[PDB]
């Protein structure tokens, strides 16, 4: 199933996190993890990122429905985030 | 300079709550309290509807005009709002929608065509759960619908049939969705607050398809006692029960927020393109002739 | 800023530009950009418009709409309106429309009180370039405006056919450019592609009588698609008809005026507005779709 | 129809295409673009990615097959460009 | 120290021409010519297959073998490749697999089963186009197949079977999608480029399929004169002619380089879980006792 | 460096360490790190090995294959192996598996002589700890290790099941291991989890030897999976049933030196690569597997 994952997370933890999805996926470009897993994929990913540890800002994407996501990042009304 | 996209092919639909809408850089946005820009895509923008502590600006108002997306403010009850009207309409539309309309019999025609249009659009939209394509009680009450709307005898008659019928519908879903709730403006549960900021889509979607098409509201095909607020109540019972209702009774039970609430009604309008499709039949009430 | 704009009776358009409209003790308040904050009437207003720079919050027109007013949203100067809801019979006991709606339909669907509509309308087009007088160029009580003023009136009441009266109306411009050109001391042919000040200004003067046709065909509700003159298939209909009115009896000498001694757009724009609002032409627009309407 | 822009853009021009590509789409982060836009609507954008002009980087996905793509990129068998 | 990530769930797929595969910074990595630097995903990739120019360190091998990632060579024909023989298999599946093996019915009973399995790999994996499901040849060509390896006389009988199939497939998708090209490893056009680059990524996938669960790679199924190298073609026959084929003929026509094709195969390949259907698709054959 | 090791009757073991493999003027050459480069042979070549920090390309395996060499990766020393095809009858023309493997399966399908297989290679663990010894410590001619020898002797000839065959190993481990505790001075049992020197230097030594047979059936073709004293449903079985053979004539003596002087893991893991590479070890195990199957 096709999973895009997106890190907003802060170096060297988001160094952190690349190393551990970029072992899963490819790096498309600019913290974007883009590939495909399984439901029993994502459970061995989501556990491995509950071992990371916190301030880890992880948001998973299954097609346009939010699969899961990790930290406190107020993704505020329907699909996006700017703040300027 | 672009043809400015037609309205059938725009498809971002919103309410803000709690915000403030202006122009950042040339792009239209919204601000919370710590900042938090949410850049709309006026390109595709259909319609920004507002609930309370909110406010639009003139030049942001005038820029989502230019492409025409509809503003509107929520406070079923009175809903105010703003066409855009320095664009110059297609004539023959509302033209011929005038002439039929003035004339009482073909006036009761239009507005028996575009009710009975609530059974296309439970037929062309499909993707649903749960109740799914009926659970034996709403394919009844939309055959009892029909049949209410093929009587007809008089505007004043069914004026507020459509209330009965949100209340009804509102209960019929809640007995297999585990919730006693019923029709309220003020109930602080989240199946009435799911199903409070769900008709706002239904009168968006049907105030930017009013907009370049055909009719400005206030020429309706429904009125009396207590049915205020004009056409576009009319045009939005369309997808009121066919598409806000089962999703609403979905994230009201499955039990996450108003934004994955609207996540889930963008995607149902993106996946049929619901904007294009009752552009095109109200296109069958606008140039029947 | 604050301004006051009759339509019928009393001065109940509110143009309000470059202030935020917010709710100050349960009521609708405006804070201006210099700190000032005004109340609004609310017996005295039927139409609130809101020029360049005017926010407004969603409990301002809660109980606007609570107690019977219209809002709208235009440009600078109060006259080009863009954004706005629509007039109706009351806008909360009774969504039905006004009398001038009906009797306007009415007069479309009679045909040869259509064509009696269309004399009337450029009889008044005429009165208009009789009534309205200005402190520079051509005078509207000479020789030759009398001259092709009486001409045109015998030439109204002749006809039957809508191909004559346009070919009248065509012959009323093309005379009247003639008449302005040989008191400017220019030689003159209307266009629109031309890009002198000239034909620029005639241009911006019709799309300000667009703009002030277009108010008032909304401040009485009739919508901006039903002509009489032009074609059934032409967008933006009674604008352009309403505004031929004034396109030959205020437009016409003021642009040539402003293309003479070669003012800027900007202050065009303002000395225009200025006729709109100290003569107040937006009255006697509606009180001319109340004649055309009543009969 | 969802559809997703990824650019690798310079500024200034990297600004102008995010202001000429954000009145389409709804801005995610880390110059991404994801939402829903119609075909037609992708050919009238592709024309004013066209006349955007030179320098531009800009790769859009329909789910993972790349639809269209501007300016002189090097892409491979996982997409990957590389990392840094 | 985390159980070592299970290898039904492995999920990025390579053929790298013209590069240099190691190791940096604990990231294992391949290198073109302009000092640029590539990530191979270890604890998901399943195989690197390494084409002409290219050449891979040990380290780097370790550390793909111990998650399991099997490298092989390029230079249908002679195959040469590399299991991870430092984790301790499960002795249950080949076990079980060498008492079938040994004995020469039990033997065929596997081939017949191993080969009649392409069907279901024709089945189970849909999202095709051109062609499709079937463009009334090529259900006729597996229904032939299934004939043909029903029979199952020896296993030098069908030999050289798939052969004749790989050729009679590549002409006879070819005759919708116009172009005349035949089987052959060194045809200039872009099909046969594209078909040559297309199968090793079914080499691959049987291969790391073949390394956890089951059978070390030369205790074949099929030997002859022309079926060289053993048991990785009998279990890459799932998904050379079911999926590279169909998606071949697309990407050779619709023009596009080799970046979009290996793009296209890794979701065909990585949507259907293809790779851990392999897995517990041959757990049925090892475990059939 | 180059390294040579002996498999069955020829020095065909080629290791080489930290050096990148090419081809050179259309054959298989390798430079080492400080620069200079060798040829291999051909004819003299049946198994090529690529030990730490070593690179290869792809024409050089396929001019390797092309004329029937196999090459394989292994860790530092050349006997942990970790990668590598497999061996069969030939690797170009007749892909079928050697005539071992045909011997092992058919001696482990019969019970009788699975027991006979049992019984010899427990007999071959007694030669082996007889044959091989080492100028430190025990000495393989006392009068204890002969009496446990003669009695274990004759225990294995009169055994005929495989729980008394695991009986009477635990009793050979538990002697020999209170045999060389009393040769050291010390009070020793063996554990796993014990974090001493005495026991984590057995348990590396163990995992040595598990390389070593891993290494040597690899050599003959035989796979890890066919266990024959230790039960079917453990993971890595032969590798255990091969190693305790060695382990108990070498690698308890060796374990049991470098733990007593104590030399750091580094120059004991060379220690045993180097007796491993001079006393020809695999040979002696090849040799081994060699005639439990013709039988």
């Amino acid at each position: 199933m096709f999973i895009r994952i997106k890190c907003f997370s802060k170096q060297p933890i988001a160094k952190k996190v690349s190393r551990e999805v970029s072992a899963y996926l490819e790096y498309t470009g600019n913290n974007t993890w883009e590939g495909h897993i399984s439901g029993q994929g994502v459970s061995n990913l989501q556990t491995k990122l509950i071992n990371v540890g916190k301030g880890v800002k992880v948001v998973c994407n299954y097609q346009d429905k939010v699969l899961f996501a990790i930290g406190n990042v107020a993704m505020s009304d329907t699909g996006s985030v700017p703040k300027y | 300079m672009q043809k400015q996209i037609l309205t059938s092919q725009k498809r971002n639909m919103y309410i803000l709550s709690r915000c403030k809408v202006l122009v950042k850089n040339g792009q239209v946005c919204h601000l919370h309290e710590d900042g938090n820009v949410y850049t709309v895509p006026y390109a595709n923008t259909v319609f920004i509807g507002l609930a309370e502590g909110t406010s639009i600006t003139n030049e942001a108002m005038s820029m989502l005009a230019a492409n025409g997306v509809i503003v509107f403010w929520t406070k079923a009850a009175d809903i105010i709002c703003h066409l855009p009207q320095a664009d110059y309409r297609p004539t023959k539309y509302m033209q011929n929608w005038v002439r039929l309309w003035l004339d009482e019999e073909k006036k009761l025609s239009a507005a028996k065509e575009i009710l009975k249009m609530r059974v296309d659009s439970l037929s062309t939209h499909v993707h649903d759960f749960g109740v799914d394509v009926e659970n034996k009680r709403v394919s009844s009450i939309v055959n009892k619908f029909d049949k209410g709307v093929t009587q007809a005898t008089s505007f004043e008659s069914l004026l507020g049939h459509e209330g009965t019928f949100v209340k009804s519908l509102y209960k019929e879903y809640a007995l297999e969705y585990e919730i006693e709730f019923k029709r309220d403006h003020k109930s602080a549960d989240n199946y009435n607050k799911f199903l409070t900021l769900g008709n706002y889509y239904a009168y968006g979607i049907a105030r930017s398809s009013l907009w370049a098409l055909g009719i400005d509201n206030s020429f309706p095909l429904l009125h009396g006692s207590t049915r205020r607020g004009g056409l576009v109540f009319d045009v939005a019972d369309i997808i009121k029960t066919s598409i806000i209702l089962p999703l609403a009774f979905h994230a009201a039970d499955q039990g996450m927020s108003n934004t994955e609430f609207k996540r889930s009604c963008v995607a149902y309008f993106d996946k049929n393109d619901i904007l294009a499709y009752l552009i095109n039949n109200i296109k069958r009430l606008c140039m029947e002739n």
